[PDB]
Formats: structure tokens, sequence, C-alpha cells
RNA sequence: UUGACCUCAAAUCAGGUAGGAGUACCCGCUGAACUUAAGCAUAUCAAUAAGCGGAGGAAAAGAAACCAACCGGGAUUGCCUUAGUAACGGCGAGUGAAGCGGCAAAAGCUCAAAUUUGAAAUCUGGUACCUUCGGUGCCCGAGUUGUAAUUUGGAGAGGGCAACUUUGGGGCCGUUCCUUGUCUAUGUUCCUUGGAACAGGACGUCAUAGAGGGUGAGAAUCCCGUGUGGCGAGGAGUGCGGUUCUUUGUAAAGUGCCUUCGAAGAGUCGAGUUGUUUGGGAAUGCAGCUCUAAGUGGGUGGUAAAUUCCAUCUAAAGCUAA
RNA sequence: CACGGACCAAGGAGUCUAACGUCUAUGCGAGUGUUUGGGUGUAAAACCCAUACGCGUAAUGAAAGUGAACGUAGGUUGGGGCCUCGCAAGAGGUGCACAAUCGACCGAUCCUGAUGUCUUCGGAUGGAUUUGAGUAAGAGCAUAGCUGUUGGGACCCGAAAG
RNA sequence: AAAUAUGUAAGAAGUCCUUGUUACUUAAUUGAACGUGGACAUUUGAAUGAAGAGCUUUUAGUGGGCCAUUUUUGGUAAGC
RNA sequence: GAAGACAUUGUCAGGUGGGGAGUUUGGCUGGGGCGGCACAUCUGUUAAACGAUAACGCAGAUGUCCUAAGGGGGGCUCAUG
């Protein structure tokens, strides 16, 4: 669509974007990354502090799949109670008929929070969970239960 | 170079890339000779469904510990615990893992169970003239889905003991960490004297 | 070994009705045999020992099982392997030299 | 001395094979520099250009000396994804994947290692004949330094017990396969200009047939075709559909029970240096020099090594349709 | 009195991708992405679905790993809108988004050290001018295009070379 | 110590009165960092003015410079 | 016949090695080679009453030194005539 482009918006006026008096030079800093540890070392000190260099400790054979933390939180949590019932087990929300929940079998290992919810004693069979977070699920009523 | 601050890219296109780039002008072209693959397999095949039967099995690793999905064989144990044998099993149209076995229970049963059934499905003829045709499935996986077998039930009660799940496993999370250092000071109480 | 159902701990992981595994022939690739056995004796008196043999059999009779078995990893490599080496080292020693 | 064995051979020797082309694409190797870094040796370039060797429609890849550290997964491949991340690097420029997930696609298996030991039971070549991609009457040699048969890691043999089960394969013509041979609706009626009708305007017809072209200008309707199936051809062929000839058969094989056994691939493995390649970093593969192992033992377990098991395949031998 | 340009006709110079940053447009909307593949098709169109995985919501640590409510998600000022009263003006209250700001929430770090302790695990509370690419009742996913990108022939032409 | 150039200051985020918190601090709820409510509308506090005051976003091009004024360095002097 | 487990030959380490490769071989700068550093710096000035402010401008310093010449207090008053 080289209509709409300022292309046409400038063609006859010599320099053609770049300049006249300095113009464009193919590779002028240079090509790919311009001298870093150089003169280009102004660039990445204010917009980019922190990139040469190494860090830590190193990890050899570290899969994602071995540090997999799939974390959620109370604001919410209420997302993996399926809606059919979800009603049925918050306003007439009891004991005895408490919500099993399977977060493995759903893809959210760990268990923390946020915002508190409505006080409803559910069962939730987790991985892993926070301190301060088991803390708000017995005093509404929910409960944890390890699997894997 | 640079010009001004932008976003720090590690492109890979510095080659003979441009001599082994394929844009697959050949897509759904290729997804075409799919159907008539098995379209022209079956029309010599005669009433054969083109695919056996793949296992149900849970996925390893930490993420994919929650998922059972369609495995590959059925080992001697449960080709036997089918009423024969793996050479049976094959010459029929049932898969046998030669090098995989049966390590927990719980997918024994479901694939078993699983096993009986695709057994009352295969209609099989004798190789004198005769062989009576029936129809035929151009399927076998999507025939007998395999959508979590057994994960749990909807309804339950609530089970409040006193264990925190929190401190069971930051104590447990000492248990895992002090096993051998907890063990080294086990066989220096082990010979005072 | 069933696990501790938990996440972590002794045992990471869910424990479910495990089975005990059928056989394994795999495991067992090196068995003893009396046909490999009988055989690899007539082997320690038609070759007898060998030059690097005879000379770490008396290398023990000499600074002892340090000299001789700090040799065998150069004139081997593993030191599992270069242990599993002085073993039939000593076996030749009583079982030849003796009665 | 006669028939000989053991070894090198041997002539336009019988009957056969191997040598080039081609290098879009596979496998090897080889082996860059420019450039990049604003210079440049590090590195990049690039495990790439040229050079060189041997095939195919696919090829290498592929049945575990795998992967993981899971309730574990279960030949490798391709793909999205992983992830331009782990990882390498004056840790400067930059370089940079694999398990499994989704998926398409799906295949299995076979040789040495054993006593055939009541009988070389396995075959070349060649020759009268014959129903031939061959064979029988017959004979040598190959060959007992191991051929058949035997079994092989998923296993399996000898002894017995006491039972059951699976069919083997050609003619005949169709279907399945490749090219296909060929018929195949619709009009040439008229007016207006026109060299000429495929034109401005109509007037009919076909429309499972307005693809397209051509024909003396815009042709759906004139020529071929088209769309649509039919009737024949040359062969392929027992996949399928079965019928006729052959019961071939005191033929072999798979599955169940107890015991004993259970052979499982080496100047290789790994280790120690050089250096190449590198994601692979106190070894990622690889070649060389040297060393030179074992049998509940050994390869792997991505920070070196010592140390008890655990996990995990059975290397070093082979083919294999997508 | 620097340079090309005799003169005329047609080729001929900020192009595309791979992944992105800017500004905005639109579907859905804490979802989204159908199109890798599988069903269907007048047939390369279109149309449909999946399990995926991505990104996001979750961050803070070198990693172990830990992982966001004193409080109506809050104290203080200015604020649009609404509201009510008012002849107007405004008095006054309710003050989204947002701007300045005090404590607080979580990680890492520096501290202290109640509990019990397979006797060195474990670590509430009160804390520190510390601290961070966060929380303070999601805004992204997916697409087209516009200025800039950097890997490539990379605005078009040319070096000695190698 | 001139002229000429220069920074700050001219209000509802202010002033006058009350007095509530603090682990601050003070001999001292003393003071102070900080609020509650009470009094005063644009002569609400010199002049004058505004394609509106304010503010984030975002990317090109320029990063060789040269003349005039007075002050002025070098330099004989310079169209240096 | 000679030479003979030393040479030959396979492999490392060691040495030599512009014979061969590849490359740099600072720049600023009254052109530049040269000197100098007007290069990271800094004393007063140049700077024309804030500040900011060129030059190979000008009269110069910088790479160290001190467990006391430093820290803190106490007593004392120095050059000099």
């Amino acid at each position: 669509p080289s209509r709409f482009t300022k292309t046409r918006k400038h063609r006859g006026h010599v320099s053609a974007g770049k300049g006249r008096i300095g113009k464009h030079r193919k590779h002028p800093g240079g090509r790919g990354m311009a001298g870093g540890q150089h003169h280009h070392r102004i660039n990445m000190d204010k917009y980019h502090p922190g990139y040469f260099g190494k860090v830590g400790m190193r990890y050899f054979h570290k899969q994602q799949a071995h540090f997999w933390k799939p974390v959620l939180n109370l604001d919410k949590l209420w997302t993996l109670i399926p809606e059919d019932k979800r009603d049925q087990y918050l306003k007439s929300a009891s004991k005895e008929t408490a919500p099993v929940i399977d977060t493995l079998a759903a893809g959210y290992g760990k268990i923390l929070g946020k915002g508190r919810i409505p006080n409803v004693p559910v069962i939730v069979k987790a991985r892993f969970v926070s301190k301060l977070a088991e803390e708000k699920i017995r005093a509404a009523g929910g409960v944890v239960e390890l699997i894997a | 170079a640079i010009s001004k601050n932008l976003p720090i890219l590690k492109n890979h296109f510095r080659k003979h890339w441009q001599e082994r780039v394929k844009v697959h002008f050949d897509q759904a072209g290729k997804k075409v000779s799919r159907r008539n693959a098995r379209a022209t397999r079956a029309a010599k095949i005669a009433p054969r469904p083109l695919d056996l039967l793949r296992p149900v099995v849970r996925a390893p690793t930490v993420k994919y510990n929650r998922k059972v999905r369609a495995g590959r064989g059925f080992t001697l144990a449960e080709v036997k615990a089918a009423g024969l044998t793996a050479a049976y099993a094959r010459t029929i149209g049932i898969a046998v893992d030669h090098r995989r076995q049966n390590r927990n229970q719980e997918i024994f049963d479901a694939n078993v169970q699983r096993l009986k059934e695709y057994q009352s499905k295969i209609i099989v003829f004798p190789r004198n003239g005769k062989a009576p045709e029936a129809e035929q499935v151009l399927s076998a996986a999507a025939t007998f889905p395999i959508a979590q077998p057994a994960t749990d039930v909807e309804a339950r009660a609530v089970q409040d003991n006193g264990e925190s799940a929190f401190r069971t496993l930051r104590l447990a999370r000492s248990e895992k960490k002090f096993r051998g250092i907890r063990e080294k000071r086990a066989r220096e109480k082990a010979e005072a004297e | 070994t069933v696990k501790t159902g938990i996440a972590i701990g002794l045992n990471k992981g869910k424990k479910v009705t495990s089975m005990t595994p059928a056989p394994k022939i795999s495991y067992k690739k090196g068995a003893a045999s009396n046909r490999t056995k009988f055989v690899r004796s007539l082997v320690r008196e038609i070759a007898g020992l060998s030059p690097y043999e005879r000379r770490l059999i008396d290398l023990i009779r000499n600074s002892g099982e340090k000299r001789a078995r700090k040799v065998a990893k150069k004139r081997l490599g593993s030191f599992t392997r270069a242990k599993a080496k002085v073993e039939e080292m000593n076996n030749i020693i009583a079982a030849s030299r003796r009665h």
C-alpha cells in the first residue's frame, strides 16, 4: 500500500527524507549493535542500564518445565468454580456440600491471594500455597488437600 | 547500529537462509492429499479403520503430571490381561509397547476396560472366501475419547483436622532438604566409642 | 517406593495404586553364566597374566594396593573399573601361586 | 612315486558385475575471507562459498548403552511451541538448541553366540527334458575354520504333563491401478453499419454445456472442446468378489503349567593431552597418538572427583513402508 | 574562473519480509488466538472445530524459593460529572481517570528473635534514610495501517583489496 | 565598589483564631512536621499581556558554521 | 653384505624460526612529519561585576606524600624587626 506512504509525499524534494547536509550513510554509527562498551555507551547509560555483563550463579539443563509455578490468587479464585453450580455454592453456601477443586488437573499448582472473597466453605486440592494465603481460606470455610 | 531509544533484538538472518526459506504455498495443499492418502488406502483396504488402538496414560514432568494423554503400546502383561498375546493383538489391530510397560494400576484399569471395548468392536473375518463384510468406521482414537478418565466427584464434605498444608510442606521442606545432613548426624550418633 | 502424595518432601509426587514391575531381562545383562565363567577361567590359564597384569600383581606386593591402585587408573581409566580390575588380581595370587 | 592338501596365482577364460553425467534436494568431508566488531587478532561470517567422493524419489533419520526425575513417559522424523529462552561470548558483535505438549503420520522386527548329531539335513553352476523371473532326471564344487535349521533381550531352548487352535496356493472374469480410445446440447432468421459479423437492436435455443480459445472486428448459442456418463483397448492382478482345480496332511506353528537354565557383539568402553566443532560451558560430538577394562557388570543421571544403593537402557551386530 | 550537464525518448533510486517500538483503527473482552492439524467445499476461496501453546493476570529474589486488604482498598489538596440548595453567583456535599503525597501490602536484602523444637530446624511480632521492570476492585489477546527499526544487497552507484 | 546583565518574592496550596496526633521532640503537649472547625471573593492585595493554561507522547533533520554592534584575547596586521 | 633395537618410522612436548601468513602501526594538530599535551585532572587568569564561556592562549600544578603533618581537646602564640 505504497499509496498512503510519505514516499510519494517527498518524491522530488531531493533529500527524500534523510537530509543533504549529513544524509543517511549505509551504517553511520555501525552495523547491528554499534560500540556498546565504546562511543554508543551514552545510549545504554540512561535507556538500557545493565545489558553488558554477568549476574548470579549459572543453571545447566534448566527446563522451565521443572521450574513450573502456575500462581493464582484471592481477588478471583471463583474463576475455577463452574458457573452452572457456582451460584448454588455462593449464596446457599454450606458445609458437607463443599466444592471439590483439582487445581493441578486445571493448570494452577500454586494458590496465593489478593482481594478476599465471600465467606464460603470450599475444598481446594492444590500443590503449593502461601502462608497469609491459606490464612484467609480457613476463616471463611475453605480447606486444602495436597495432590500431584 | 542504533537510532535513539529502540528495542534490542537478536535476529537470525546473516546466512544462505534466502535459499532454504519455504513459505507453505502447499499449506492446505498437503491437507487435501492427507484425506486422499487415507481415502486411497481404504480403496484396497476394503473395511479397515486405517488406525489401531493408542493407550491412555498420564504425562510426566511437574507441568504435564495432571493430564493423562494417549500412549503407544499395551505390554505383554496387558495382552495377557487381554486373553492371548502381543503377536495376536497387532495382526488384528491393537498397539503393543515392546519397550514401555504397566506402572500405575489406575491407568491399567481405564485401559483394560477400553481393551474389551475395541475387542468387541473388531469385526474380524475368516480366510477361505466366505468372509462376510459389515460397514466400517474411519476412526479409533476419536471413536473412544479420553476426557481425563477419572479425576474426582463434584460434591464432597469439608474435612478440617489441622495441617495448614503450608507448615506441612514448610517442615517437609526441611524433611527433603535436611535428609542427608541429619543422616550424617545419625551416623555421628551411631558410633560413641 | 510409593510417594507421600503431597507436592514435595521425602517423596515429591502423588502416591496412586502402584504395581510391581514385570520381568526386565535388561538389568541382568551382566549375568555370571556357567558357560561364560567356565570358559572365562580357561582364559586365566591359556593366556594367563598380561604384561601390565604381572607388573601390577607384584606392584601390590610392592608398596600396597595404593601404589598399583593409583597406577591402574593410568593403565585403565574409571576408578570403579580400575578397582574391579585389582579385584580379579588378588584372585590370581591365591588361586595359582598357592595350591 | 601316485592322488593330494596348504598358498600365489593365471592367459582375446565361462557367466556377471563395477568407472561418467548430474551436485534444485541427502549424507561425508573439506575449507574461506570480505564484512561485523564502526580499526582488529576473539568470535562472527560459518560448523556456510568454491574443491572432492557414493545413491535415490525421496534420501539420511528409526526400536533404545532413549528422555526424564514424573502416578513417570516409551523408535526417531516434520510441524506450531518451546524460546530467539537455558545456554556460549574482549559473557565485546553476537551465537543458540533438545525431552515431553498440539499435531500429521504411523510397523515391525533379525544374525553370531547351543549338539543336526539317529545320520549336511542348506546351495552354485551346468545339462536331456519341462507346465519356467524357475525346475526335475544327474553331477561336481561351494561347504563341517559352520552352512541349513535354531533362538535374541519384548525374550527364549532342553525333560515331561495334559490338552486346544491357525490355513497353503494357482487358473476364470470383473472391482481396485496408469495411460486412457471415442460419441458427446446449442441456430447460422432478420434489420442497422460493416472488407468481413463475433457488432447497435432484436428474434429463438441449450444452460449437470456463459472454461477458454479460435473463426477474415465484442461468438454462450459456427469449429474443437466443455459439462456428462456410456460402449471398447493394452496390460497390470488374488488387495477384493468369489468360483474351478487341488485335502495337499501320521505338515508345521502360536497360546497354558512346574523345574533347570538364560550364552545377549572389545585396541572397543572410559580415561589422559592436542586441537578441531561448539548452545553443550573443569571434555558436545569427533579423529589421531597412547592406554586398554567387566559380567546382579557396564553406558546415562548437563559443576569437577571420592563414596552406598536408587532411577534408567543393554552399546559396541543388521534391515525397516509414513 | 568548483562540479556534472551536447540534445531528445523509455527503463532507473527510503522496497519487502522476521520480529518488533510509536500513533490510531476495529472484533472480542480476562479473555483471546479457528486456519499446526481434522470435518466440509461449486473447490488453492470461504466456512467450521479442537487439544494445544503463547501472551496476559504475578511478582521479587543471584538462587533456595518466597509471593501483594490496619483501613469502605484507605489519611491529606486540587479536580471533571451528578446532586441538592440558589434570582444569578456560588455555598456545600458526593469527588471516576489523573497529578502531587503519608502509612500500609508482598520479594530480596539489612535487623530483632515468641512459639515449639527427630537440637538447628523454624521465624510471629516491633522494625531499615534499604529495596524492586509490582498491589493499592485486571487491560490484554488478535488484526490492518502510519512514522522509526535492526538482521539481511536494505535510500541508488563505485573503491584498492581480499 | 558604579552602569549594565541576575536569582528570588507579590496569597483559598494565603493570612487571622481554635487546638487534636506523634514511637518526633521539648524542663514542659513545649515546639514543630501535620490536620478539625471558625472570619474574609476577585482593589483576594504593583504594571501589562495570552491561535486558550497546563502537560505526556513521539520521531526526522542539524551536531563543518559565517557576517555586523560594542566589550575583547592573540596576532605586525589581516577580506587571519 | 652393510647398518641394528640407537637411527628409520608413528606421536606429543621442547627449541629455533619475518622463511611464510595475518594485522595494527592513537589522535588532536594555524596541512601534516616533528616537538607539545592546550588528552582524565586541577592553581589564578584569559571571562568583558552572577553563572555559563575558544585557542598548541598565558604565569603553573597532577600521579605521590603523612598512624601523624590526620582525629579531639588543652595550653601557647607565629614571620619579623
